[PDB]
């Protein structure tokens, strides 16, 4: 994968989406997210190649798969992977 | 039809306490379990003090355990 | 005599734990309180490497010997499923009461259960059909999947290699399911809920 | 193949439903003591105060005191002797559990009753009563000479 | 044949008192299309000779569908008490079922 000494990749567009979300919901971002409350809304994105951050913990992401935005709620075990690994593009 | 003789062995816990427990065979060296009741997380009392309750109520975001893998 | 002839848990239950339960759950009569009656240990063919519902007794001698080491009392073969089959059994069993019951519980909780990987708590009790005496009894069932954690099967490992798992049942007499949980907690056995 | 059972729910009595339409008046400590003393036979003494509500420390003392009077004043057969033995055995055991709640007069009577009765003394009932009254202040403040005399 | 009991004014007697309904026409359940079904016409009471209730008056003016009135809710006039221990027994039931006939 990407060389560890060069760091991760995260898209700039994804960061802007999260920053706007935090401003809209300051109370949940600071306190609610850690007591266990669910996110008040979801963030739709096309950034399937971005890495999942633990600051994205309790966040709900709608990841595009070609047709719709598949909901993905971040868990601790999903840390370190790409958003595109949890949104399937083919169906049988 | 004949029951076996039961002997005693010394078992040392994580806290240094010793217990005598039955055993079919005899062991001269004390036995050290890998995990005991005190070390295991399930056997923990749920009584909390006011100081602990206040700490849980007042928590601010802490993002260190992730993005540290970057700064290195 | 340098022999284990006492019982730590026996002293704890009658001299320490019993009074505490009375304070928590007052009852009109002294004898009206939680009591542990017996513990049954069973090994069936489905818990062994042998793949057959009905097996010969000479194939179950090893498992019967294993229970003797664990419990210190001889075990017995299960009754044949039918009169037609006589020399074949379906497992072994042993029942303990009194001091021997308490000693087994102490060793299991303190040493073996904490070293079992996937343990969170014992299931909730189940109420059985009252017998002719009209007494309601509750049973708590769980299994031990790693029998090679006892320090007794190390003298001859190759002999005891096939020993895999065992099932345990406890019978409790009490006025309500909540009382059963209180007794189990007093025994230092976490309950899964 | 193992069936399971469901315990039927309990039946709490409805409120405002009288337990009885008969007239059963309330009894205080004074009335119970009078009833216990006004007994003529061991059977009446046995039935003068029964149950944990009436068979209290003061009732146990009264039974022993009255039993001594009846034993001295009358001669009994085998059946009545058995009744007297039952009265003594139960009263002392109750005293051994509620001794700390007794009053000065009750303790004075208990010592007198135990001395008169011929049955074996309980564990240390006399010694315990002496210890409580050994402060030397209760006997001096005992207004009723009856307790001191006993 | 007629059986009678000598009943002074100071005696305790066991009487099976009938149950009566009041304001059954004005009820939400009846208006919707339901009906009030009586499961126990008579209920046991212990009464004194001087006070025997001619009947028990149960008001159903505020009963909707699936409303059940149990023995606990029955009035207990002065000088009488309910008999037996089988409380929590259905006496009235406002329903629409007609027995599935």
């Amino acid at each position: 994968g990407r060389a560890v000494w060069r760091g991760p990749y995260v898209s700039v567009s994804l960061l802007e989406q999260v920053i706007t979300f935090a401003k809209r919901n300051p109370e949940w971002w600071n306190i609610g997210r850690f007591q266990g409350s669910k996110a008040p809304e979801a963030i739709n994105t096309f950034c399937r190649s971005s890495t999942v951050l633990p600051d994205f913990l309790g966040l709900k992401f709608g990841v595009h798969n070609g047709r719709e935005f598949v909901g993905v709620e971040v868990q601790e075990a999903m840390v370190g992977h790409k958003l595109g690994e949890f949104s399937q593009t083919t169906f049988r | 039809l004949v029951r076996p003789l039961t002997k005693a062995m010394t078992v040392v816990l994580s806290n240094g306490a010793t217990l005598r427990l039955p055993t079919v065979y005899a062991r001269a060296k004390p036995w050290f379990p890998v995990m005991d009741l005190h070390s295991h997380n399930v056997w923990k009392h749920k009584i909390k003090t006011d100081f602990q309750l206040e700490s849980e109520k007042n928590i601010t975001p802490d993002f260190s355990n992730f993005y540290n893998k970057f700064g290195k | 005599s340098s022999l284990h002839l006492t019982s730590r848990y026996h002293h704890m239950f009658y001299n320490v734990l019993y009074r505490e339960m009375m304070l928590k759950a007052p009852k009109t009569k002294v004898e009206q309180g939680p009591h542990l009656e017996s513990i049954t240990l069973t090994i069936k063919t489905t818990d062994t490497r042998l793949d057959k519902d009905i097996v010969d007794k000479w194939e179950l001698l090893l498992f019967s010997l294993a229970l003797e080491h664990i419990t210190g009392e001889p075990a017995a073969f299960l009754p044949p499923p039918n009169r037609h089959v006589a020399n074949k059994s379906a497992g072994v069993t042993v029942t303990l009461k009194g001091e021997k019951m308490f000693n087994f519980l102490e060793k299991l909780v303190y040493t073996i259960l904490p070293n079992q990987t996937g343990f969170e708590g014992v299931p909730q009790p189940k109420t059985l059909v009252p017998g002719p005496d009209g007494v309601v009894k509750r049973v708590v069932d769980f299994g031990v999947t790693n029998l090679l954690l006892y320090p007794d099967f190390e003298e001859h490992f190759g002999v005891f290699e096939p020993i895999r798992s065992m099932q345990v049942r406890m019978m409790i007499r009490s006025d309500s399911d909540e009382s059963c949980n209180m007794l189990v907690s007093g025994l230092l056995v976490p309950q899964l809920e | 193949i193992e069936e399971y059972y469901v315990v039927p729910p309990a039946c709490p009595p409805p409120p405002h439903n009288p337990k009885t339409l008969k007239y059963v008046p309330k009894l205080n400590r004074t009335q119970i003591i009078a009833r216990v003393y006004e007994a003529k036979t061991p059977t009446e003494l046995e039935n003068s105060a029964l149950g944990k509500k009436f068979f209290s420390e003061f009732a146990a003392v009264a039974k022993l005191v009255r039993l001594s009077q009846l034993r001295r004043a009358n001669v009994y057969n085998s059946r009545d002797d058995a009744m007297c033995v039952s009265i003594y055995n139960t009263s002392v055991r109750v005293a051994d559990k509620l001794l700390h709640l007794s009053s000065d007069e009750e303790l004075c009577g208990l010592i007198w009753a135990l001395s008169q009765l011929p049955y074996p003394e309980y564990e240390n009932l006399v010694d315990r009563s002496l210890q409580i009254l050994l402060e030397e202040d209760k006997p001096l403040k005992t207004g009723s000479s009856l307790a001191v005399s006993r | 044949l007629m059986h009678l009991q000598y009943c002074p004014q100071d005696r305790l007697v066991d009487v099976r008192v009938p149950i009566r309904l009041i304001n059954d026409d004005v009820a939400p359940g009846v208006k919707k299309g339901g009906w009030i079904s009586v499961k126990q016409r008579l209920v046991g009471y212990q009464c004194r000779g001087n006070s025997i209730p001619p009947h028990i008056e149960v008001d159903a003016k505020h009963l909707r569908l699936d409303d059940k009135v149990l023995k606990r809710d029955l009035p207990i006039p002065k000088g009488t008490r309910l008999l037996g221990c089988d409380f929590d027994a259905v006496v009235l039931h406002c329903t629409t079922d007609v027995g599935k006939e």
